[PDB]
């Protein structure tokens, strides 16, 4: 309720103490953020003539200015300064700017210079930073006849496409090889040799990964643990169908379409990331678990006591790969 | 499925047939020690 | 030449502003970073009943806490105020351990949450991100049969370790006297002669201090002042019956092992904080005091017209009852 208190006043407002007047309803999240062993953060920002702690820490800022306590020991030690037990770090809420001037600023050169001879990983961790910072640097700095068909040609087809989650699982499992062909149909040598390389993949980039969304929100909707599991498989399935089918048609119309239809620099090579390649992989694991155990449900007389023990003891295990799952962690 | 087992030692344990780690506990009075009372008629209230 | 010097002040030394006496040779060092488009940084670090200013960083000490200055701008804007375009970020002497939690708190949870569904280029920083906090945990962490059989027992009952949050009280309980069983057996000399004595009392420092964190982080939620007397007695006791019985078996077996198992130096000492004993006696005396509220009713119509004046002067008082008892603050 000093450091606490003291720190904000330095950050966002007058530089100077804070009178001793803590009756504000924030000061319960101090209290805990000091006292609960487990609270080993908390978040400060200015509010209009007030002052607002969380320990729940939101971005749905736009590009305002917030600090964060962080503790170093389990609970505070109250007798001691507390200034003594607590480190302090301001950011901008801004998803590319934070980043950037957090990485570049503080990161980067720290690394760089604090290192310790003894340890590994250093020169790693290095190249990270500076691949880091530098993609984010980049995004932070940012006849009319056949302009006006491109963009109305394409603009019509996004559109048609956008209305995606629409869509039935059933059903996307065909708009893959119709969106794949007129898409690379329409790129051919018509009012132009070929058209700037910018949209060329940006495009389908866009659907390429508005499947894999779409794909991740739809089997959500099946609610992957409950009884009825019939339904589920035939959904999961076209989710799988989805996903693969794309990726396939990709990896082999491109290396046709890009030398025969539209002259385009790239030949013989691919472009897609193949997230959906995951993403498949995943539901076709979930799909041979819950195949696996109907088949041992049918001989529930034979192993009954390990079929019911091991459902529950399965679910935390499932837990670790959720619904709408991508692999961030994926070693866990 | 659930059932209890009583044994000369004076405690009686807990377990059942399907899942054999819902509540592996074993009943005890407020005492101390062991105690071996040689329990020998064990009832069940019929009653919700 | 304001916010440099008091938010040293701040952090440091005394929560209060500096005089206007910029009158030491560090000041080169500050204007430096002020005037100089090339300095972006600035350490600061209180010496003995000195300061010292260097954009250099270094880790000689051992468990200091520093703090360094970072600009947004090349160059401090005079005219706008000198807290609006500086950010500041403490340090523990450590060059691993800082850049793992900074990193790991911030940056993570930073990208993952603040994130359009639709935005691309993200899952490459998501990669990044993972590698980078991946790096600085590995670096930060760091015949064959006898660690081999360590692990085993180990990770026996690691699992519950790292994942206590899905438990409950009556699980916990039983995880007292499993978890001792298990630990005991890893004394043994039998598999290899080696038996690591810094391992076990490490070991064991590390699952109370955790262990006794959980315990009061569930108890805490159960609110145990509410009007159904029933269900707030029995789960504190059962908090109380954890509390107890840990204390005693950790450390009556512990002084045991030290001599049975291996035939150690060690016998019949502590080894624990015994942390879940306060807690233990801070749960006797809520009982204590919800108890004898309840027996005033029981008997009631002895002093009917005190227990509703009591009731009234009861119910500001028990507002004082926080969780998270810190031994610190508890004389409220």
């Amino acid at each position: 309720k000093l450091f606490i208190f003291t720190t904000t006043q330095n950050y966002f407002g007058l530089m100077s103490e804070l009178w001793d007047q803590p009756l504000l309803c924030n000061c319960l999240e101090i209290n805990n953020f000091l006292d609960d062993g487990n609270q080993m953060l908390l978040r400060v920002q200015r509010s209009d003539a007030g002052i607002s702690f969380s320990n729940t820490i939101e971005f749905g800022d736009t590009k305002d200015k917030v600090l964060v306590f962080f503790k170093l020991r389990p609970e505070v030690i109250t007798d001691e300064n507390l200034h003594d037990n607590i480190l302090v770090s301001s950011m901008l809420e801004s998803p590319i700017s934070s980043l950037y001037q957090a990485v570049r600023q503080v990161f980067a050169p720290m690394l760089l210079k604090d290192q310790e001879w003894s340890r590994n990983f250093d020169p790693k961790l290095q190249n990270l930073l500076s691949e880091l910072e530098a993609g984010l640097g980049i995004v932070l700095r940012r006849s009319k006849e056949r302009a006006n068909y491109f963009k109305e040609l394409f603009e019509t087809i996004a559109r048609e496409f956008y209305n995606l989650d629409s869509l039935s699982l059933l059903e996307v499992v065909d708009l893959v090889e119709t969106t794949q062909d007129v898409v690379d149909d329409v790129w051919r040598q018509t009012e132009h040799d070929h058209y700037p390389e910018s949209r060329m993949l940006h495009l389908l980039d866009i659907i390429g990964g508005s499947f894999g969304r779409f794909v991740q929100k739809k089997l959500g909707t099946l609610n992957l643990w409950e009884d009825p599991y019939y339904l589920v498989k035939e959904s999961l399935k076209a989710g799988i169908s989805i996903c693969e089918q794309w990726v396939i048609v990709c990896n082999h119309l491109t290396g046709q379409v890009w030398q025969r239809y539209v002259p385009h620099p790239w030949k013989n090579e691919k472009y897609f990331p193949e997230t959906l390649d995951k993403l498949g992989k995943r539901l076709e694991e979930v799909l041979a678990i819950r195949t696996i155990h109907e088949k041992f449900l049918y001989f529930l007389p034979a192993s009954e006591e390990k079929i019911i023990c091991l459902t529950r003891v399965f679910e935390p295990f499932t837990g670790l790969n959720p619904v709408q799952y991508n692999p961030y962690t994926e070693p866990l | 499925n659930h059932f209890i087992i009583g044994t000369d030692m004076g405690l009686i344990s807990h377990g059942t047939r399907q899942d054999l780690r819902v509540a592996p506990k074993l009943f005890k009075p407020q005492q101390h020690g062991i105690r071996p009372v040689k329990v020998n008629v064990i009832d069940f209230s019929p009653f919700g």
